């Protein structure tokens, strides 16, 4: 019966879960995580993919 | 044709403290990474203790454990070999000497070294 | 005694004229309010020195700058003498505290002379201003620039200050400003961006005049107190003593070659030892030798003599470098060995030894009492391989303490990150290692030693807030914290590392908690009003008899 | 741009003059110190009726 | 693996069981076929 404010509150969060999930996409870097890119490669290659 | 060079000996009693300075010339220096070494007689050449080329490590033997201390030098190109605890029976000749540069740490058999220089001669009279 | 950096340290940052503009500029800068130092003498120069004069006839002459000054390397000066001022670079013999009665040079109370300086890029900096003042031992309260006078490309390392006959001195910060630029395109007036949140408030909004509201300005951070790293077990080390104690030692004319693999190595017992006859390790550092991981460790249980026991090693040939055990040109290895001919022989002659000749095997007989030169050692070299397997062989691994209800930095077996850390009622698997969100992020992690679930908690963040009713009205703030309990506040938000201005506000006598988070700077009231400043769940500010009140609308 | 006589007024020893954007305004000549503004050449659309 | 009581013959039983980790060892071989032993 309250279909539209279900609709408002699960848009809500889903479009939130999503930007959580980019949170470990490499997007073409070795790693997803600022920690590996930091103690695995010098600064002048790790800036690139930072 | 390597000229090492020794000075530093010296004819005090027990607690004088003393360096050996090894200086040579015509030939790579800091990269060697030379020890010292000694000829006691009665005895046959034997191994006292060693520094590395950029002093980064030590090894000293059982007859110097406290005895001697090692330390070099940059700009004239030598390093030295301190020392305190004179023992009665020390004086011998002391002969560092040279080997080929090592990717670190010590050898200690008194043959490793080849080149071998003229030598400093501490005096200890009881 | 000690004075107040009353809205002094302002200077021209950049040479640009500006008009009718605010504009926030960083640099180095000496803090609104901050204190300086009185003398009536060396001192170091950390970034910056603010100086001032307060004297009669031009008592004062001249300074000498560097870092020793002792005229064994570069040491700046500056002079003056009759309306003249001689400046050099020269070396001459400085003194202690030098008194009146070569890469570059140059030539040339009653009065308030101000002297500010810098070095940046290999540049000298001057920044000066002059001010007519009649009172005595005392910052007076004003508000004027520092005007660029001088510029001395020398590059000389500076980080001693000295003086030559008022001496308030004080040291330029890393600080942001807000600046103001008039129509004539003098500074009319800063603004300190760390003095107070009402600065906060101005830096944001780039304007001297901030009406009422809430402004989110700043966001807040708790740090790591300290770090923590946690690890599987102590260790399941390789039995090195077999293969290093040999009582019933290896035969020189094959070899004994030992594989070694799936350790932890305990690279520790023989490298931490200095008790050890023969160690040499080429091609790769004694020290470092306890944090490494290799695929397959080979040690070779050598035979070695008096004489031959630098032999067997790159470097040197001889006959147990040709027949029995020959180093490459390129080894990466160590030489290990216990030299001693009490424990390597027998009494009576170690006959059995045999070293090879006709390579086959010489006798290798030790007598009991034999000469150094031909006593037996028991000789042991490690080589560490690279195969298509998993390296195993490792160094022992550090274990730090589990420190509990704390924001610290862990390193949970490489599962690593930052966080908050609470025992949990959650039970996992005895296989399961680590749990995750409905979003797949890390929120529970197993203690490798007690084998206990731990919570995993963000360390506390949020954004601050200043309420604050129009600076054309009033210049009392009240300061929100979001989403925050009111017991971490001060210490969180850096509560020592901060101006009393700061301070005074990081906590409080008046510290309240609402949905919305932690409220300091605000005595709440039981009455209720038609809420103008609004805070949120409910909550609104207001300025009422006079202070800032919170209530619920 | 098109360099022409200002009226404004720079510091003696100031040299550039910027606007609320950031965008230079105001020059002074490097030899006789005079101050001129500095306004960008002409620009626009060109529509068709 | 996966061991669990029941009392059936000549037909796969039906149900759900997870498996849980046994064993993991890390050796560096090459497999393309196995035998079992009885």
């Amino acid at each position: 019966a309250l279909g539209k404010l279900q609709d408002v509150v699960n848009q809500n969060a889903q479009a939130l879960n999503t930007l959580v999930k980019q949170l470990s996409s490499n997007f073409g870097a070795i790693s997803s995580v600022l920690n590996d890119i930091l103690s695995r490669l010098d600064p002048p290659e790790a800036e690139v993919q930072i | 044709q390597v000229q090492l060079v020794e000075s530093g000996g010296g004819l005090v009693q027990a607690g004088g403290s003393l360096r050996l300075s090894c200086a040579a010339s015509g030939r790579t220096f800091s990269s060697y990474s030379m020890g010292w070494f000694r000829q006691a007689q009665g005895k046959e050449r034997e191994f006292v203790a060693t520094i590395n080329g950029n002093g980064r490590d030590t090894y000293y033997t059982n007859s110097v454990k406290g005895r001697f201390t090692i330390s070099r030098d940059d700009a004239t190109n030598t390093v030295y070999l301190q020392m305190n605890s004179l023992k009665p029976e020390d004086t011998a000749i002391y002969y560092c000497a040279a080997d080929k540069d090592v990717y670190y740490g010590y050898t200690s058999f008194p043959n490793e070294y080849e080149y071998w220089g003229q030598g400093t001669q501490v005096t200890v009279s009881s | 005694a000690y004075t107040n950096s009353f809205t002094r340290g302002v200077y021209y940052p950049d040479k640009v004229f500006r008009s009718s503009v605010l504009h926030s500029t960083q640099d180095l800068f000496l803090p609104f309010f901050s204190n300086v130092t009185w003398f009536h003498p060396v001192l170091p120069f950390n970034d910056g020195v603010y100086f001032a004069s307060t004297e009669k006839s031009n008592i004062i002459r001249g300074w000498i700058f560097g870092t020793t000054l002792d005229s064994k390397t570069q040491s700046l000066l500056i002079v003056n003498n009759a309306t003249n001022v001689v400046i050099k670079v020269c070396e001459f013999q400085f003194c202690n505290d030098p008194f009146l009665g070569c890469t570059f040079e140059y030539v040339s109370f009653k009065n308030l002379r101000e002297f500010v300086f810098k070095n940046i890029d290999g540049y000298f900096k001057i920044y000066s201003k002059h001010t007519p003042i009649n009172l005595v031992r005392d910052l007076p309260q004003g508000f004027s620039a520092l005007e660029p006078l001088v510029d001395l490309p020398i590059g000389i390392n500076i980080t001693r200050f000295q003086t030559l006959l008022a001496y308030y001195v004080g040291y330029l910060q890393p600080r942001t400003f807000l600046l103001k630029y008039n129509e004539n395109g003098t500074i009319t007036d800063a603004v300190d961006c760390a003095l107070d949140p009402l600065s906060e408030t101005k830096c944001t909004l780039k304007s001297f005049t901030v009406e009422k509201g809430i402004y989110q300005t700043s966001n807040f951070r708790v740090q790591p107190t300290e770090s923590i790293v946690r690890f599987p077990n102590i260790t399941n080390l390789c039995p090195f003593g077999e293969v290093f104690n040999a009582t019933r030692f290896a035969s020189v004319y094959a070899w004994n070659r030992k594989r070694i693999s799936n350790c932890v190595a305990d690279y520790s017992v023989l490298y931490n030892s200095a008790s050890f006859s023969t160690f040499k390790c080429y091609g790769v550092s004694p020290t470092k030798l306890n944090d490494l991981c290799f695929t397959n460790v080979y040690a070779d249980s050598f035979v070695i003599r008096g004489d031959e026991v630098r032999q067997i090693a790159p470097g040197q040939t001889g006959k147990i470098a040709d027949y029995n055990y020959k180093l490459p040109d390129d080894f990466t290895g160590c030489v290990i060995a216990w030299n001693s001919n009490n424990l390597d022989s027998k009494v009576g002659g170690n006959y059995n030894y045999l070293y090879r000749l006709f390579r086959p095997l010489q006798s290798y007989g030790f007598q009991p009492t034999n000469g150094v030169g031909y006593q037996p050692y028991r000789v042991v070299v490690l080589s560490f391989e690279l195969l298509h397997a998993p390296a195993t062989v490792c160094g022992p691994k550090k274990s730090t303490n589990l420190v509990k209800n704390k924001c610290v930095n862990f390193n949970f077996n490489g599962l690593t990150g930052t966080g908050v850390l609470t025992e949990s009622n959650k039970k996992f698997l005895p296989f399961q290692q680590f749990g995750r969100d409905i979003a797949d992020t890390t929120d529970a992690v197993r203690d490798p030693q007690t084998l206990e679930i731990l919570d995993i908690t963000p360390c506390s963040f949020g954004g601050v807030s200043v309420i604050t009713p129009g600076t054309n009205t009033s210049n009392q703030v009240a300061v929100l914290y979001q989403d925050v309990n009111c017991t971490e506040v001060p210490v969180a938000i850096h509560a020592d590392q901060l101006t009393p201005t700061w301070r005074v506000y990081s906590t409080g006598s008046n510290v309240f908690q609402t949905r919305a988070g932690c409220l300091i700077g605000a005595e709440h009231v039981n009455n209720s009003y038609e809420c103008d400043i609004p805070i949120g769940a409910g909550i609104c500010a207001s300025y009422q008899t006079q202070s800032i009140i919170a209530y619920t609308m």
